């Protein structure tokens, strides 16, 4: 109730420190609009390290799909038959990506 | 339209509304008549044949003598038409 | 003084400009103990804030009605205002100028010169870079020599 | 309707008749040219002014000039 | 005409390349009246690298 | 055979275009069928006359409607508490506290207050009933109907004038210097004598007794005498009272300097003696040039001799006689532009040195003005480099000015819109800049970093003029300069009290907020003029279009091909002139409303610091003096500022639909009408109507005139509304 | 050589467009486009709408002379075909227009004498003082 | 990487790698030397 959401510090040069508003819990800071803190209480955070740890696994993530995307072209390219599999596509992507999405989140 | 959104709605309010449809007629009259003004100097102009295809006579719609006397029956309809609806919402 | 306006190291808005900034910052390092991290930084701003108040008093720039230093143009009190840095200018930009120039003339004799611009031979640009330092002993033989004009 | 001139400069590359939407030039022979032909705008009664001939002419300056004059019924591209 | 390859100033005063240097690539030996055909580095505003001139509308300089 | 009367080709267009040209065709002699050098002076001729008698109709009607419906009486009593009624109202469309609210002033009825200055004009000058305003209303609406009548007149082949007449330039200055200037200067001055002067020393002199009423006790004796120093014996009192006997002295002619106290206004003796002498400069100065007589120059002797040594000019101005004298676009553009300056001059010297008795206490009227001169000089400078390319496409002679100031003005003409260029990038990048700068300083809370340079030679020259804040010890300031010492018993008292009355406006206090503005006007001025610069001198040609003088001065494009060619003409070049037009001098009547309206307020201070940031400018002008503005209605109630709050709407309303037309552009248009044309032609009983005239999108120049015109007239209404109200 | 005649054939296969034909048509000039398709194969309707072609002669009916040279051009370059095209008058008269002397416009044809031909360079133009007091242009001379 | 390298030269390679350079060495000098107006 009274503390104002921030997850942005300021450097202390060229004045900018006066954008480090009084934003309450002892830190001095910008106060963020974003929704993520809510998210995180939703989601059943309670510690930072939590997060540090989530993050860690995002960058992981971004290099697999950065592996995956220059593999599908340059290693293993497919087929346009591969492509046109409309009906594989939207089964898999219904049921497996927002059903097991939906399901495993709901775990 | 002119009798119960006017000005004197809430209140003469069908006096107010009566003469005003009157009006609108005596413009499209000024309207009619100046349309037919420019356009007919020479002869009429329409799909002259029926949907059976034969040569029809050509109507009086479009004409010298053909605009002024419906640019005389949007008056003279007009404005004794307008009289009819506070002749009976009124009198 | 000139322009009949005050001097900043005595003018009483401008020292009145200093307490206003500071005991707005010192209204805020209440909320917060002196050990904690903030503190530190309202109080370093301060410091830094009161240091360069402090600064243009020992400068000596003019100072107005209004509690702002103002700035002296032309002319020996007010040299470093505006009559140096000009300077520093003409010559960073004429740097710049002269390099870029002597760049695009060192390509131009090259088959073609519009892939200098693009994927540019940087270790080229890199000696232009330096020799572009001594530029206005070189800008004003060039403009001698009769080799700067089409 | 719209005026429509050829100039001696012309090559006879022809891509201003090929590019014509409304068939308002032509090519004739000529002595004057390597290409022995030049360009010519018989039929400018029927000229919209859209200029792609313009846009088509590869000689320095263009040797095709639309100059847009008098508007009629076809020149402003009415279908109604 | 001038020699094959030699370097050309343009005077046709409404040309992109007026007051420009240009390349001679061949002379039409003929009646033509623009036989100097000129061909330049940079292109003009049509996308064209080359032109036809005229003997009085071209110096080797 | 149809109306385009004036042309075959407009007039067989079957489309609405024709309609439209036809209007926009309508003054444009040149391009008429079957048109002459002969007609077109002629129609030229008659058409000035008919601009004068709207003009002398127009006036009339102003004095009519204050006389008539006005308080002109009830002011002459009380100039300093009662409101100047403009006109009454009738409007069947106000509501019952509607009627209530404009019921301003001793009226019986609405009305709205006159913010034109027209009373303190009249009043000064002598006017002083009701009576007076009829008969001078009755008089120029009689001038009118003369002016009308002479159109005509000099239309019949008896009273046709010759080419020959129209090209007597030396005939028509010195008519004009000696007359139009001279005498009538003279004339005015005589008006001052008889009639201001004595009513401003409370004795009313009128048509049936002047004749026996003597203006000085010992008149006509220092005229023919040479003791003219008799008429400057003894001026008003500074505690005069204007109107009134009270402290009136009997002097006619004097040269005082400053105001008169209690009006805050210039001498009206001054202003006779000025008269007096410029018309006396102007008498001479008008037998100057040759006709009939032997005695006089000649012009183009004048201009040829003008070749100076080493031909550092070329040709010098060989042949500009012939290629002025032919041509009448170089005529309207030096008029226009000669009469841009002075009337930005007129709204420069009449704010800072007002004129009239009882003005600059009203505030609303003077920024009214000052706005109204300086957009009307913005628009007729426009004009003025709008004939300038009509003359460099449709009349220069090449062959004949070879050589000259011009062609070699044509010759070099790409260093001087470069460095207008330059000099234009310059003050845009740095004054921004500086701005820029100045608001981050604002907003990080240090404000003792912003950069604030003090205008020092302005300064200077406030010193040279006698201003003593600034303490530069100059010349008017210095009490030990030759030039001090020369007329300090002449009209420097009266100078030197006004200039450092600093509640009045001659010389305001200048710091670094007016350092930053003065900046931004030179940005207006220099990049205005390189668009209308550079638009003059490539209407010709250039290496992209090399024949564009084949076209003309209004045309839409060359086409896609080659890069695209949109707005390429020169008509082109001055629609986009007008836009920093417009911005220029938005920022010019900006700089002027504020500084006034805090010193009104009475805290120049606010000014000082919020001016060196253009937040300050929003905040502290913007949204400050819109709060009554924007209330003149609100869900509780009304007030009096209903209809410049409507109008505020109204502008801007008009402003967004120019950015309609500007924006969006014809191809859409007119496959949208496409779709409309089938729709109509196969709806029945819409059927049985069909259009004469086939409908079609609006031109691009069409468009592009129509966009200009929403935004000018936005532009303008808006401002007048806030200005007014704030102000008010 | 002779210009085409103009007979009654069947247009091809089309369940109907709005962009078609209007009052224009009736009490101006409309336009028709003949051609000879070997097989029946489908066409962009240039007024918008799908259209199969029909073997043997086909002509079809348009309102302006763009949406016959559009179409000439895409039956032209897409099927190699090669279609003549002329005028409507309302009172029953015919314009032969296209290909005008048998030949189309690209390639050179004997008898074409040369119309708005200026046989100069166009900066050898006169100045617009030397073409007032007239009704004539800057490009004639 | 002779072909590495080049892309490393191309013009909006080199303009961030030196932007990065003059942005910092005007940040830099307004820590050490902070809150100019003279000098
Ligand atoms: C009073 C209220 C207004 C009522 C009527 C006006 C509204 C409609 C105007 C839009 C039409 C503009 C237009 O027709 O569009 C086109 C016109 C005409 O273009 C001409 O179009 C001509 C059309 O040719 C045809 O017609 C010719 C003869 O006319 C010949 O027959 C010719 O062969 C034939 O081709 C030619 O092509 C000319 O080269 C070409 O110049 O453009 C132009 O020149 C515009 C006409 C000159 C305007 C003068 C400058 C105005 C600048 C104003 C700046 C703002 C002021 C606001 C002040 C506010 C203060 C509070
Ligand atoms: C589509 C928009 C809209 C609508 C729905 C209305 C509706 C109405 N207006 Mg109108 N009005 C409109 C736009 C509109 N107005 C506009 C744009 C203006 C111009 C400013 C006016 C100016 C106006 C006036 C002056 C009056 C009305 C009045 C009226 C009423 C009677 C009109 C009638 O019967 O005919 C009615 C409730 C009348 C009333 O009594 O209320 C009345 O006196 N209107
Ligand atoms: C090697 C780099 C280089 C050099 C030495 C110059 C030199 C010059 N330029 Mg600049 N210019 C450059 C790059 C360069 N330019 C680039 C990259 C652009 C595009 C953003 C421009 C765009 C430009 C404009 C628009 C103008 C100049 C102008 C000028 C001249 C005046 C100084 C000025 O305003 O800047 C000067 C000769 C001005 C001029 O010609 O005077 C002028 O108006 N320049
Ligand atoms: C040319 C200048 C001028 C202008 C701008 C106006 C403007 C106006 N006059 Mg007009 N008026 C003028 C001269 C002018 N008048 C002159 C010279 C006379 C004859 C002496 C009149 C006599 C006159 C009358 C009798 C009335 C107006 C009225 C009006 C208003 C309504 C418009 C109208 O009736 O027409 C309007 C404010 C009407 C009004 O005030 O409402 C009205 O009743 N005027
Ligand atoms: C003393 C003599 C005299 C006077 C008082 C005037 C006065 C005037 N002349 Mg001039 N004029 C004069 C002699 C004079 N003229 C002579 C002798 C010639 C021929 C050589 C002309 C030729 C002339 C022209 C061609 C025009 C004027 C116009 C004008 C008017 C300018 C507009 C305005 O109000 O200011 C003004 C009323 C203009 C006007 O508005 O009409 C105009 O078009 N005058
Ligand atoms: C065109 C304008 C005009 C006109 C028509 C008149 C007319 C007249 N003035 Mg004059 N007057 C004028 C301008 C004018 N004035 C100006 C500009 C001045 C200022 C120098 C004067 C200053 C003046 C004085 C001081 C006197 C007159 C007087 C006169 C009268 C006699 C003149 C004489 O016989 O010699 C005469 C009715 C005399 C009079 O009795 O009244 C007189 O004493 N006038
Ligand atoms: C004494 C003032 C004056 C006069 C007599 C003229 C006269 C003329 N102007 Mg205008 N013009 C003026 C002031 C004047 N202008 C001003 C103040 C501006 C700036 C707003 C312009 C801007 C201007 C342009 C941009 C153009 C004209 C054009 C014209 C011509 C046709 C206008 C038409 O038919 O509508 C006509 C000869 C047109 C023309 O044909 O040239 C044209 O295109 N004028
Ligand atoms: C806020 C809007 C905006 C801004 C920031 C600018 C900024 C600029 N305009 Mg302007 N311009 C604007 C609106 C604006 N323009 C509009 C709406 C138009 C009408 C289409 C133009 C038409 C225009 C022209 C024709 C020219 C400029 C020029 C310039 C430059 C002037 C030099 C300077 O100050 O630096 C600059 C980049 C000048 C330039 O580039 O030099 C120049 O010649 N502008
Ligand atoms: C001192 C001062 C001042 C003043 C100033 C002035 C007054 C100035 C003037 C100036 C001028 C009057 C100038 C002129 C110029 C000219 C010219 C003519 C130029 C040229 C240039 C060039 C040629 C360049 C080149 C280059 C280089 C060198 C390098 C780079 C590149 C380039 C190429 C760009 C003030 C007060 C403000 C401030 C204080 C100080
Ligand atoms: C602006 C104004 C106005 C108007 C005005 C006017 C427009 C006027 C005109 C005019 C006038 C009002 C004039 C008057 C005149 C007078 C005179 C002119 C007289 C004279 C007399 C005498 C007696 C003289 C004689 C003589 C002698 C003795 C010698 C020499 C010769 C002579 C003959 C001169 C008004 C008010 C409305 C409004 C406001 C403002
Ligand atoms: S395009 Fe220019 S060159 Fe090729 S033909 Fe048409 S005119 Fe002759
Ligand atoms: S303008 Fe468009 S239509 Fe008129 S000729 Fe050149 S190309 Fe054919
Ligand atoms: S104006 Fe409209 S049409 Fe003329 S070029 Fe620019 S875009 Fe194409």
């Amino acid at each position: 109730t009274h503390i104002k959401p921030s997850a942005q510090v300021v450097w202390p040069i060229v004045g900018q420190e006066i954008l480090n508003g009084d934003v309450g819990g002892g830190f001095q800071g910008i106060q963020i609009t974003s929704g993520f803190f809510q998210l995180w209480r939703a989601s059943g955070i309670t510690s930072e390290l939590q997060l540090y740890t989530t993050a860690i696994g995002g960058l992981v993530m971004a290099a697999a799909m950065f592996f995956a995307g220059w593999f599908h072209y340059h290693k293993a390219a497919p087929k346009l038959e591969w492509f046109q599999n409309v009906e594989s596509m939207l089964n898999h992507h219904l049921g497996g990506l927002l059903g097991l999405g939906s399901l495993a989140w709901a775990g | 339209p002119f009798i119960k959104l006017g000005p004197l709605r809430n209140v003469t309010a069908e006096i107010a509304g009566s003469l005003s449809a009157a009006g609108l007629v005596l413009i499209l009259a000024l309207c009619l008549s100046i349309y037919g003004s420019a356009q007919f100097q020479s002869t009429p102009s329409i799909g002259v044949k029926t949907l059976s295809g034969r040569s029809v006579a050509r109507d009086p719609l479009f004409s010298a003598d053909g605009w002024s006397e419906f640019a005389a029956g949007f008056l003279v309809g007009g404005e004794a038409g307008v009289a009819w609806a506070y002749v009976c919402t009124q009198i | 003084d000139i322009a009949g306006l005050t001097p900043c190291s005595e003018s009483k808005a401008y020292a009145k400009l200093e307490k206003k900034e500071l005991k707005t910052l010192e209204k805020r390092l209440k909320q917060y103990e002196a050990d904690s991290a903030p503190a530190v930084a309202l109080k370093a701003t301060m410091e830094r804030t009161k240091a360069r108040f402090a600064n243009y008093a020992k400068a000596g720039l003019l100072c107005g009605n209004d509690g702002l230093p103002h700035l002296i143009a032309d002319p020996y009190g007010h040299a470093g205002e505006v009559f140096i840095p000009t300077f520093g200018f003409l010559y960073v930009a004429g740097y710049i100028g002269y390099v870029g120039r002597q760049y695009l003339i060192a390509v131009k004799g090259e088959a073609k010169p519009t892939d200098k611009e693009i994927i540019i031979d940087v270790p080229l640009a890199t000696k232009l870079a330096w020799q572009g330092a001594g530029w206005p002993l070189a800008a004003v033989q060039e403009l001698q020599r009769g080799t700067l004009l089409e | 309707a719209h005026i429509v001139k050829i100039y001696d400069t012309c090559i006879g590359c022809t891509q201003c008749v090929r590019a014509c939407p409304l068939d308002v030039l032509e090519m004739v022979p000529w002595d004057g040219c390597k290409a022995s032909q030049m360009a010519s705008a018989p039929r400018t009664e029927d000229c919209v002014g859209c200029k792609r001939c313009e846009t088509a002419c590869p000689t320095d300056f263009l040797s095709v000039r639309v100059y847009l004059g008098s508007e009629s019924t076809r020149s402003m591209g009415l279908s109604y | 005409g001038p020699k094959r390859g030699s370097l050309v100033k343009i005077l046709r005063p409404e040309s992109y390349w007026f007051n420009q240097v240009g390349k001679v690539v061949s002379v039409d030996q003929s009646g033509v009246r623009y036989p100097v055909v000129v061909r330049f580095e940079n292109q003009n505003y049509a996308g064209v690298t080359t032109n036809n001139y005229a003997l009085d509308e071209v110096v080797a300089a | 055979k149809l109306f385009p009367k004036f042309s075959q080709g407009l007039a067989q267009d079957p489309t609405t275009r024709r309609i439209w040209y036809g209007l926009a065709m309508a003054h444009d002699f040149e391009s008429h069928d079957g048109m002459t050098e002969e007609n077109l002076y002629q129609k030229i001729f008659a058409s000035h006359f008919g601009q004068l008698s709207i003009i002398f109709l127009w006036t009339s009607g102003n004095l009519f409607h204050v006389a008539w419906q006005g308080n002109f009486e009830q002011w002459v009593t009380d100039p300093v508490h009662i409101r100047p009624i403009a006109h009454a109202i009738w409007d069947p469309h106000f509501g019952q506290p509607a009627v209530e609210a404009f019921t301003r002033g001793g009226a019986s009825g609405p009305v709205n207050i006159s913010t034109s200055g027209v009373y303190q004009w009249w009043y000064t000058i002598g006017m002083r009933t009701n009576q007076d305003l009829y008969v001078g209303s009755v008089f120029l609406a009689l001038v009118s109907a003369i002016f009308l009548f002479a159109g005509w007149l000099h239309l019949q082949p008896n009273f046709q004038p010759s080419l020959s007449w129209f090209k007597d330039a030396e005939s028509r200055l010195n008519h004009h210097l000696s007359g139009l200037f001279g005498v009538s200067s003279l004339a005015w001055t005589g008006h001052l004598v008889h009639v201001a002067i004595p009513e401003s020393r409370g004795q009313h002199v009128g048509w049936d007794n002047f004749l026996s009423v003597l203006p000085h006790p010992q008149g006509l004796t220092p005229f023919f005498t040479g003791n003219w120093a008799a008429y400057a014996q003894s001026p008003d009192t500074a505690s005069h009272v204007f109107g009134t006997a009270q402290g009136s002295g009997q002097a006619i002619l004097t040269f005082l300097g400053g105001f008169h106290p209690q009006t805050q206004s210039l001498w009206l003796t001054d202003m006779a003696h000025h008269h007096l002498a410029i018309a006396v400069i102007f008498i001479v100065a008008g037998h100057m040039y040759r006709t009939n007589f032997g005695i006089g120059h000649r012009m183009q002797a004048i201009l040829e001799a003008h070749t100076p040594p080493s031909g550092s000019l070329g040709a010098g101005h060989k042949g500009l006689f012939d290629t002025v004298n032919n041509s009448l676009h170089f005529q309207l553009g030096l008029a226009l532009a000669s009469v841009g300056t002075i009337t930005s001059l007129v709204a420069q010297h009449m704010y800072s040195l007002p004129p009239y008795a009882f003005q600059a206490i009203d505030f609303t009227t003077q920024a009214a003005l000052y706005t109204h001169h300086q957009y009307i000089a913005g628009f007729i400078m426009c004009g003025a480099f709008a004939h300038g390319a009509i003359f460099f496409i449709r009349d220069y002679d090449p062959e004949q000015n070879k050589g000259n100031v011009l062609a070699r003005m044509l010759d070099h003409k790409e260093a001087l819109i470069s460095h207008l260029s330059w000099v234009s990038l310059f003050l845009g990048f740095h004054t921004l800049g500086l701005y820029v700068h100045n608001d981050v300083m604002q907003a990080f809370g240090t404000p003792e970093k912003q950069i604030l340079i003090e205008p020092v030679f302005a300064q200077w020259i406030q010193a040279a003029h006698g201003k003593a804040l600034y303490g530069f010890d100059f010349l008017l300031s210095s009490k030990t300069s030759a030039a001090f010492a020369n007329g300090q018993s002449l009209w420097l008292p009266g100078w030197l009290d006004a200039i450092n009355n600093n509640q009045n406006s001659l010389f305001l206090t200048i710091g670094p907020g007016d350092f930053l503005v003065h900046h931004a006007i030179a940005l207006g001025l220099h990049t205005t003029t390189l668009i209308l610069v550079k638009g003059a001198l490539d209407a010709r040609g250039s290496k992209l279009m090399p024949d564009k003088k084949d076209f003309g001065y209004s045309f839409p494009c060359d086409g896609p091909g080659r890069g695209g060619t949109c707005d390429i003409s020169a008509y082109d070049a001055f629609y986009l002139a007008v836009f920093w037009m417009l911005n220029t001098i938005g920022w010019v009547t900006f700089y002027w409303h504020w500084k006034h309206l805090t010193l009104w307020q009475g805290n120049v201070a606010q000014f000082d610091e919020s001016s060196t940031y253009l937040m300050g400018w929003l905040r502290d002008y913007l949204w400050l003096n819109s709060s009554q503005l924007i209330n003149g209605y609100n869900p509780f109630g009304m007030n009096s500022l209903s209809v410049w709050a409507w109008t505020f709407l109204f502008g801007h309303l008009i402003y967004a639909t120019g950015f309609m037309f500007l924006i969006s552009w014809r191809g859409y248009w007119q496959e949208l009408i496409e779709t409309l044309v089938w729709a109509h032609e196969k709806t029945p009983l819409a059927n049985l109507v069909y259009w004469k005239d086939k409908p079609v999108a609006l031109s691009i120049v069409q468009a592009r005139l129509v966009g200009l015109a929403h935004f000018s007239v936005g532009y303008i209404f808006t401002y007048a509304a806030f200005l007014i109200a704030s102000t008010s | 050589t002779v210009p085409t005649l103009n007979p009654d054939t069947p247009s091809p296969i089309f369940g109907g467009s709005t962009g078609g034909l209007l009052r224009k048509a009736q009490t101006e000039e409309f336009y028709v486009i003949t051609w000879e398709a070997k097989k029946e194969q489908i066409f962009e309707m240039p007024t918008g709408g799908a259209a199969i072609m029909r073997q043997g002669p086909n002509l079809l009916k348009f309102g302006k002379k763009e949406q016959c040279l559009a179409l000439t051009t895409q039956l032209r370059n897409k099927f190699k075909l090669t279609p003549c095209f002329y005028r409507v008058f309302p009172d029953g008269k015919v314009q032969y227009l296209h290909p005008a002397d048998g030949v189309y416009p690209e390639k050179v044809n004997a008898g074409r004498v040369g119309a708005n031909q200026n046989m100069r360079r166009i900066g050898q133009n006169v100045n617009p003082i030397k073409v007032k007091f007239s009704g004539r242009m800057m490009s004639p001379a | 990487m002779k072909d590495f390298t080049t892309y490393l030269s191309t013009a909006p390679v080199i303009a961030t790698i030196w932007f990065t350079f003059t942005a910092g060495l005007l940040i830099e000098i307004n820590r050490y030397f902070p809150d100019p107006l003279v000098f």
